[PDB]
RNA sequence: AACGAGACUCUGGCAUGCUAACUAGUUACGCGACCCCCGAGCGGUCGGCGUCCCCCAACUUCUUAGAGGGACAAGUGGCGUUCAGCCACCCGAGAUUGAGCAAUAACAGGUCUGUGAUGCCCUUAGAUGUCGGGGCUGCACGCGCGCUACACUGACUGGCUCAGCGUGUGCCUACCCUACGCCGGCAGGCGCGGGUAACCCGUUGAACCCCAUUCGUGAUGGGGAUCGGGGAUUGCAAUUAUU
């Protein structure tokens, strides 16, 4: 508090959960808050264990695929410096509050899975974790910048953080709110 | 100051520009017909490539020990792409690199020192942290 | 003989065997060694090696 | 005269090696020539990494066998006759021994 | 007496020896500024201790670095645990124990391995594979 | 991929837009001048550089592969 | 700025004024990039902006300096063509003039009848290279 | 009761304890010398930056290698027949870091082209045992292991900055690793010097990474296949292009 740590230029204080499912499950502000998102880390050797990590953090780590980004996470670093900045010069609100927003958006709330009966397909609705939200709600929105800029004149900072708005806000003009929605009406479906 | 106190990106781009005005340095015939290294495609972006190294290779003589031109080469080496085959280390030129530091020592700012190689001349010292503090008064670190 | 019997070699694999058999390729020239790798293994207990990893 | 007189050992077997360090240490001790203990040099590894079939055929297996010499050094400072003396005492097993005329 | 404690950092092969003696200010590695150290993107990281800490630990110290080992990622870590942990020295053994007491508490707080030392090393390849627990490709027919 | 085509010169139109894009814009960059007008990336990599040498607009990161340019921090 | 023209013609290749002037130049046949950096530099001009910014009497010069190599000090080694073969100096050829020089050496090794010319007229790879797995194309199988 | 399992051996993570170091370092000054006011101050003096100078200085944290110590489900709380154990937690480095070695019995598995290991059969002077030059690379197809790419999380050009396992002439019948100086755009040539190696090459100043220019979504500068012309090095010889 008289010694708070910043981003370097942002608060983690004024940082809402407007979840009782889903706050802590959302690392940002009880002491997790860090200057940059890299540490040497454990994310593994015991399955509660990953949600103690914070969420800037796991954000660096899961944009960094295909197979020539690996290995390259200072390069990472540089475009979360950038989307931030855009974030918060584009609408106004603490760029962290934007993050938190998108993560509760975009969670699917059910999802199917497989059943063998009688040698046919046969799909169950199913329930999903907390801790499985996280997961998938920060894998879906990263997938859109990614491919965005994949030949365009359009740089990876620029994507990701058009991305970041259109999912904390309810817009539905993203890649994550569509496919959210998409598996929930498969859910119904087969329910 | 001492040069290890300053920013070294900053401080080559401004010992460059110091000869360059100073009307220093004898420079070789070769200055647009120069691949600039073994490993590279294409001829430099900038004219001033020989001011630029000059700037590059009276820093490290403060740094290290000196050695000779076989050492300068080692520095500059780099990644070597070969198309289909898979990368290699080479290093660069040779004959450059004896001119950049013959060029040095015609201003007597290095000179063949002890146990048989360059290494940089007391008054070569003295200027280079001359301009040192210049870099630290001008902008500021 | 005469002009004709031998045509150089001393370089190149013709030019060098092993000691415990005379075969060629497939053979040790590491640390002076001058052994075909099958007969290697059978004298590697005799003072030269033991396995330890 | 008094000559500074390196004895370098070097053996494979540690054991074998380092009681005969002990000895030559002792000797020199003994008649208190202001001996220096054993300097232990870096430990060499001779690694061979070859086929255990003759003849290729089923899977591909190798053999990591590893040598392991050992060297340390003795230095000693003291007339070149005694040394001879000591040295060539109380030494059984198969470890070699290197006597220098001078060191500076 | 001679105040002087020296310390050392790991990160998977990254010595660095850092000695506290008493002075004040002037925290130095490798001969150089800390408040540039060359990729400068981390540079909030090796900073970290002495803002987070304040400059009122770091009130009668001169701390100075020498380093080996490691790449550029790995030195950081290692300089950092080097500078915390001789802080932390200095103050159980020339001050009293509740000094360091609670300068111990706040940065375990907040650990990021800034008291210990990680195990992790990298593991042998063997053979049959690329890399250290990686097949290379089984086709059947 | 597809076909297209920028301007690699500038014309009357182009110049008068890039003076009044400036109040009505928070962000700027290169790319966002690509697409908006017709030009070229490089064009219009210069084209901002001539903006913030008249105060138009105000520079607030810089990077090898990216810049970034803000109104004039009236809101 | 600077409305003044955009795509032209040069010798033999039609050269836009679209991109900038070292790698416009390149389209034209035995001049590469590394061939257009130096001989803009001996014309002591900018390659910093387009090609369609250049002024007749500019590009006047550039061919002088480029089909007179080595008058204006560009070294023999940094030519196409040493001692060509039967011709007795130091050239450098251009688009359609390569072409003609080509055929000319592809028609001397059919002419003395070396494995080279063989090679050629029987469609099959010059340097050493295996054709069991390579070329395909193909088709017909058994 | 026995074998295999574990035990064992090697390897990795923990010691400011022990043993001792000009073929390993550090610290401390003495410094004298260079350097800049670079910091307090003034430029003196005091301090900072490294090198030569360092010692019959002090030390062994860092490097080295030997003996030892340390880890046990030990402690605490649950759970279990309250047994064998299991789960969480404290302490702290969690009892599990990775390999080596590996049974009985079996296969008509592979290898007579490793063997002066070997049975039998065959051939043996017009020889299946030697020289010359040619082939094992020959291409309508098919299949397998890999390598490099399809770009902007990039390429290109400058600038900044970090390692580890090894190896080396004195060997077979003849050969090594290379510093340094000079000449050449480059490949390379040439003159001198060290190293039997914790001593010399080499404080192995490696790459991705990092920072700033240029290119602009275009089969483009992405890609470098194919192919023309020329120069070097190895060898007795380079043609089907050794590199």
């Amino acid at each position: 508090t008289p010694d708070i740590k910043l981003f370097g230029k942002w608060s983690t204080d004024d940082v809402q959960i407007n979840d009782i499912s889903l706050q802590d499950y959302i690392a940002v502000k009880e002491k997790y808050a860090k200057y940059l998102p890299h540490s040497a880390g454990r994310y593994a050797a015991k399955r509660f264990r990953k949600a103690q990590c914070p969420i800037v953090e796991r954000l660096t780590n899961s944009m960094m695929m295909h197979g020539r980004n690996n290995g390259k996470k200072l390069m990472t670093v540089r475009i979360v410096k950038h989307a931030f900045e855009i974030i918060h010069l584009l609408t106004g609100e603490n760029p962290l509050q934007v993050l938190v927003n998108a993560i509760i958006n975009s969670g699917p709330r059910e999802d199917s899975t497989r059943i063998g009966r009688a040698g046919t397909v046969r799909r169950q609705a199913v329930d999903v974790s907390p801790l499985r939200r996280v997961n998938q709600a920060i894998w879906l929105l990263c997938t859109g910048a990614r491919e965005a800029a994949f030949r365009n004149i359009k740089t990876i900072a620029e994507c990701l953080a058009d991305e970041l708005i259109n999912a904390a806000k309810g817009s539905s003009n993203s890649y994550a709110i569509k496919k959210k929605d998409e598996l929930e009406r498969v859910a119904k479906s087969n329910r | 100051v001492t040069v290890k106190d300053v920013n070294q990106q900053e401080f080559v781009r401004a010992l460059a520009a110091f000869l360059k005005k100073s009307g220093k340095l004898k420079v070789p015939e070769w200055v647009d017909t120069v691949k600039l290294a073994k490993h590279k495609e294409l001829a430099p972006y900038d004219e001033n490539w020989f001011y630029t190294r000059a700037a590059s290779t009276a820093r490290h003589l403060y740094l290290r020990g000196g050695a000779g031109v076989g050492s300068m080469t080692k520095i500059y080496g780099g990644r070597q792409r070969n198309g289909v085959m898979p990368s290699h280390f080479s290093r660069g030129s040779k004959s450059v690199a004896r001119r950049v530091l013959q060029a040095l020592e015609g201003l007597k700012m290095v000179e063949k020192d002890q146990d048989w190689g360059r290494k940089l001349t007391p008054q070569g010292q003295r200027d280079l942290d001359r301009i040192a503090g210049q870099v630290a008064a001008a902008k500021k670190k | 003989q005469q002009l004709y019997w031998s045509h150089p070699r001393k370089f190149g694999q013709g030019s060098r065997s092993c000691r415990v058999c005379s075969n060629r390729h497939g053979l040790i020239r590491k640390y002076g060694l001058n052994m075909c790798r099958q007969c290697f293994r059978q004298y590697a207990k005799d003072i030269g090696f033991i396995k330890l990893d | 005269a008094i000559h500074r007189i390196r004895i370098t050992l070097t053996s494979r077997n540690v054991k074998s090696l380092e009681k005969v360090c002990a000895d030559l240490i002792r000797g020199a001790k003994e008649k208190n020539l202001k001996v220096k203990g054993p300097v232990r040099m870096p430990t060499k590894t001779l690694r061979i990494t070859t086929r255990k079939t003759p003849c290729g055929e089923g899977s591909k297996t190798w053999d990591r066998f590893q040598m392991r010499i050992h060297k340390r050094l003795i230095d000693l400072h003291s007339p070149s006759e005694i040394v001879k003396q000591i040295t060539s005492i109380s030494i059984e097993p198969g470890v070699e021994v290197e006597v220098t005329i001078a060191d500076a | 007496p001679l105040q002087s404690v020296q310390v050392f950092g790991r990160k998977k092969t990254a010595t660095a020896v850092a000695h506290c003696k008493r002075g004040n200010g002037l925290i130095k590695v490798n001969g150089r500024p800390l408040e540039m150290i060359e990729p400068r993107t981390l540079q909030y990281k090796l900073l970290e201790p002495v803002l987070l800490l304040g400059k009122e630990r770091f009130a009668g110290v001169d701390i100075r670095v020498r380093v080996k080992g490691g790449g550029h990622v790995a030195q950081i870590y290692a300089i950092r645990q080097s500078i915390s942990k001789a802080l932390v020295a200095y103050y159980q053994k020339y001050v009293d124990e509740a000094s360091k007491k609670e300068i111990k508490d706040i940065l375990i707080q907040y650990d990021r391995t800034l008291l210990v030392a990680d195990p992790r090393r990298c593991e042998s390849k063997k053979f049959g594979g690329p890399g250290a627990r990686a097949r290379y490709q089984k086709s059947y027919r | 991929r597809d076909k297209l085509n920028n301007l690699v010169l500038f014309d009357k139109a182009t110049y008068d837009k890039l003076c009044k894009e400036v109040p009505n814009y928070k962000l700027i960059t290169p790319a966002v001048v690509s697409e908006r007008l017709k030009i070229r990336g490089s064009l219009a990599r210069a084209a901002l550089q001539e903006l913030l040498s008249k105060g138009l607009i105000k520079l607030v990161s810089k990077h090898r592969a990216q810049v970034i340019y803000t109104r004039n921090t009236k809101g | 700025p600077e409305k003044f023209q955009h795509i032209l013609r040069v010798l033999n290749t039609n050269i836009d004024g679209r991109r900038k002037i070292a790698f416009a130049i390149t389209a034209i046949k035995g001049v590469g990039r590394r061939y257009a950096h130096v001989v803009l530099r001996k014309a002591d001009i900018d390659l910093t902006k387009r090609a369609g910014e250049l002024t007749e009497d500019e590009v006047e010069r550039v061919i002088t300096i480029m089909q007179n190599p080595r008058q204006y000090k560009i070294p023999d080694w940094f030519l196409n063509r040493q001692k060509d073969v039967k011709d007795g100096k130091y050239s450098q050829v251009l688009a359609n003039g390569l072409d003609n020089k080509l055929r000319e050496d592809l028609e001397r090794l059919k002419k003395i009848r070396a494995h080279r010319g063989l090679r050629h007229f029987w469609g099959l790879r010059v340097r050493g290279q295996h054709t069991k797995t390579t070329g395909r194309r193909g088709r017909t199988v058994g």
